[PDB]
């Protein structure tokens, strides 16, 4: 079993801002070459999520180019460069390197 | 001396592949739309057999050819790629089933529209099962940059294959090179590309032991057969043959003299111990 | 048989293929000379066997 | 694309064998991974177990010997089948394929059902 | 044994020692028969020098 | 001789030729003593034959 964990558990943000959320992993998720196996997940509340960031750094089809995460090893981080209304979310960081599968706990990004 | 020139082979999977190749039975061109999951103990080849429909060639296609013949068939497995953000319906003129369209076993990606962009897509396969695998991909080489452009966007393209053991990368030059590879179980290939990309859909994997012929003629289901060549079919007991040095199965090897004959008799004084041809005059009619 | 191999390693092929057919061709030779001879001497063996 | 939707009850019995469904259009299981994401309402999502098209499955470890998905003989249809259903077990469970065990930058998630345990 | 060579060199090196093989053990067989029928002819020759 | 060939297909050639080499000359010294004893044996039959 591996676990997720996250900084911080609620992060407001103001429509226009440079905001960052991290997702730590208590173990090094890299297999052998094919980048590094995280992938992001934002959820809209009443619907199901859907992938912004696969393999740690690269964007997924229908993302904005606000969302641009990054890191290596066991530090990875989510930026985004720009705030808008349609953000608002919980975030879901999911291992995808050995099984069990695990998600973390859960970033529930508030406004104000 | 005296061959069979029909291949008399019952008892045995047999499939005439005709205007299919050997090779085309991975990558699904419209003449081998009926031996894409072939299983056969005897893989037959002929002369007008072409691999490709469209203008290409393989790598290490006489290697990719010997793994084939061994085979005895092959099972494809779908690989579970799917592609969000490119066309993965690109066609040709040269390759015809009903209209213009492309192979049945790998996809050509293209861009959305025309010289809009291609994003870095990179994609992965993991061998559940514990036969080896017969992963193929290709690299499209463009007869022009300016369609190269109109393809895949502008800018340089970079297509690089990545496994335990197999690590190399593609760059095209600007009509299809097909680069095959051997995946042990347990083992993750990924498919790193940001332009042209034959990218594949199935997997073939391998289903026993056979052994395969290049022939001329026609197919029987007759004889009890195990050596097959270039031209009919070689079924003795003898130790020895003339008819083709390049027979492959289970015949006589092959010497250059026509007739090497045994003398299963006796020697004959027609009318070394000295006994026959010696204190005997001569040998008897009657007996 | 309809395309062709490297120059350099099918001619390797022939040159092994030629010498394994000559060595088989010399086998075969030297093997029916030897049963011919030993099948003419066990004849004439067991003609002076039945006069003795 | 490969459109995913699932069906179900919404009103079961406690410690009463749950069954879902999930049938797929666009295209068909004949391969990759097959995911049944769990939510209870207002925590995380916990994976419970992917299934292959061939039938080899991986379990979730804490919920083993509990859940029995299987494959129909249609290859457009596979279901969950969950045994003793807790009412601390109420969830909003999900049906997707998950771009980690393959084709990285593609994933197709379903609706979300509702399941309830009462009385 | 441990890493691979290429395939066709391979397959070329295998066919040699294929073909090798079939040389030497045909060879083998023709040699040990060969020599247990002069054996045996010598064993009768010298018991026929001892009774003449 | 003049200028060397690649040193895999080189050994490959090298190893078929030196196994060739050993197949003729066991093929040659049996050929050669199998006849000297064949030699020996005909001349004495004939001298025993002449006897007789
Ligand atoms: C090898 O010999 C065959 C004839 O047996 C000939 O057709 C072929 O061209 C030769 N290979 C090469 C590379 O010359
Ligand atoms: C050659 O034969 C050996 C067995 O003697 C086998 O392990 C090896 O894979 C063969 N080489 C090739 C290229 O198949
Ligand atoms: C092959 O053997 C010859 C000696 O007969 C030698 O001169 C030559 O260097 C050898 N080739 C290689 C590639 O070692």
């Amino acid at each position: 079993d591996i676990v997720m964990t996250q900084s911080p558990v609620s992060l407001p943000v103001t429509p226009g801002e440079p905001a960052s959320i991290s997702c730590n992993s208590s173990q090094s998720l890299l297999h052998s070459n094919g980048y590094a196996h995280l992938d992001w997940y934002l959820q809209k509340p009443g619907q199901s999520p859907k992938l912004m960031i696969y393999l740690g750094l690269n964007r997924a089809f229908g993302v904005p180019d606000r969302f641009s995460g990054s890191g290596s090893g066991t530090d990875f981080t989510l930026k985004i460069s720009r705030v808008e209304a349609e953000d608002v979310g919980v975030y879901y960081c999911m291992q995808a390197l050995q099984t069990p599968f695990t998600f973390g706990p859960g970033t529930r990004v508030d406004i104000k | 001396r005296t061959n069979i020139p029909r291949i008399c082979s019952k008892g045995k999977r047999t499939v005439d592949l005709g205007q299919c190749g050997l090779l085309g039975t991975i990558t699904g061109p419209p003449q081998c739309d009926q031996f894409l999951e072939f299983s056969a103990d005897l893989i037959i080849e002929r002369r007008e057999g072409s691999d490709v429909c469209y203008p290409g060639k393989f790598v290490n296609e006489e290697a990719l050819r010997q793994i084939l013949r061994e085979s005895g068939g092959i099972d494809k497995e779908a690989m579970g790629f799917t592609y969000s953000g490119i066309r993965t319906n690109g066609a040709t003129s040269s390759c015809r089933r009903s209209g213009s369209s492309f192979y049945a076993e790998m996809k050509w990606l293209l861009s959305n529209t025309d010289n809009a962009a291609f994003p870095q897509m990179t994609k992965s396969y993991k061998n559940t099962r514990k036969n080896p695998a017969l992963i193929v991909w290709g690299i499209h080489h463009s007869g022009s940059t300016a369609e190269q452009t109109k393809l895949y966007g502008s800018g340089n393209k970079l297509v690089t294959v990545g496994s335990s053991n197999y690590q190399q990368s593609f760059v095209p030059s600007p009509r299809i090179d097909f680069h095959w590879l051997m995946l042990n179980p347990n083992d993750t290939v990924t498919f790193s590309f940001n332009g042209a990309f034959i990218a594949p859909d199935r997997a073939s994997f391998l289903r026993g032991k056979s052994m395969g012929i290049q022939s001329g003629v026609q197919v029987d289901a007759d004889c009890e057969g195990d050596c097959y060549y270039s031209g009919g079919t070689i079924i003795s007991n003898l130790p020895f043959q003339n008819i083709d040095s390049r027979a492959v199965g289970k015949c006589p090897r092959y010497v250059k003299q026509r007739s090497l004959l045994l003398a299963t008799g006796m020697k004959n004084v027609p009318e070394l111990f000295g006994a026959i041809a010696g204190f005997i005059e001569n040998g008897w009619e009657g007996l | 048989e309809f395309t062709e191999v490297e120059k350099q390693i099918g001619n390797v092929i022939n040159w092994t293929r030629d010498s394994i057919t000559e060595v088989w061709s010399y086998n075969a030779e030297l093997l029916v000379a030897m049963e011919n001879q030993h099948t003419i001497d066990l004849a004439d063996s067991e003609m002076d066997k039945l006069y003795e | 694309q490969v459109q995913l939707q699932e069906s179900g009850p919404g009103l079961v019995k406690p410690s009463e064998t749950l069954s879902l469904t999930c049938s797929v259009s666009g295209g068909s299981i004949n391969s990759y991974y097959w995911t049944w994401i769990r939510q209870p309402p207002g925590k995380g999502l916990e994976w419970v177990g992917y299934i292959y098209h061939s039938g080899s499955t991986s379990y979730n470890p804490s919920l083993k010997s509990r859940i029995t998905i299987s494959v129909a003989p249609s290859k457009n249809h596979f279901s969950l089948e969950l045994t003793s259903m807790t009412a601390a077990d109420t969830a909003v469970y999900y049906c997707a394929r998950l771009g980690g065990h393959g084709d990285y930058g593609s994933d197709y998630w379903g609706q979300g059902t509702l399941v309830t345990v009462s009385s």
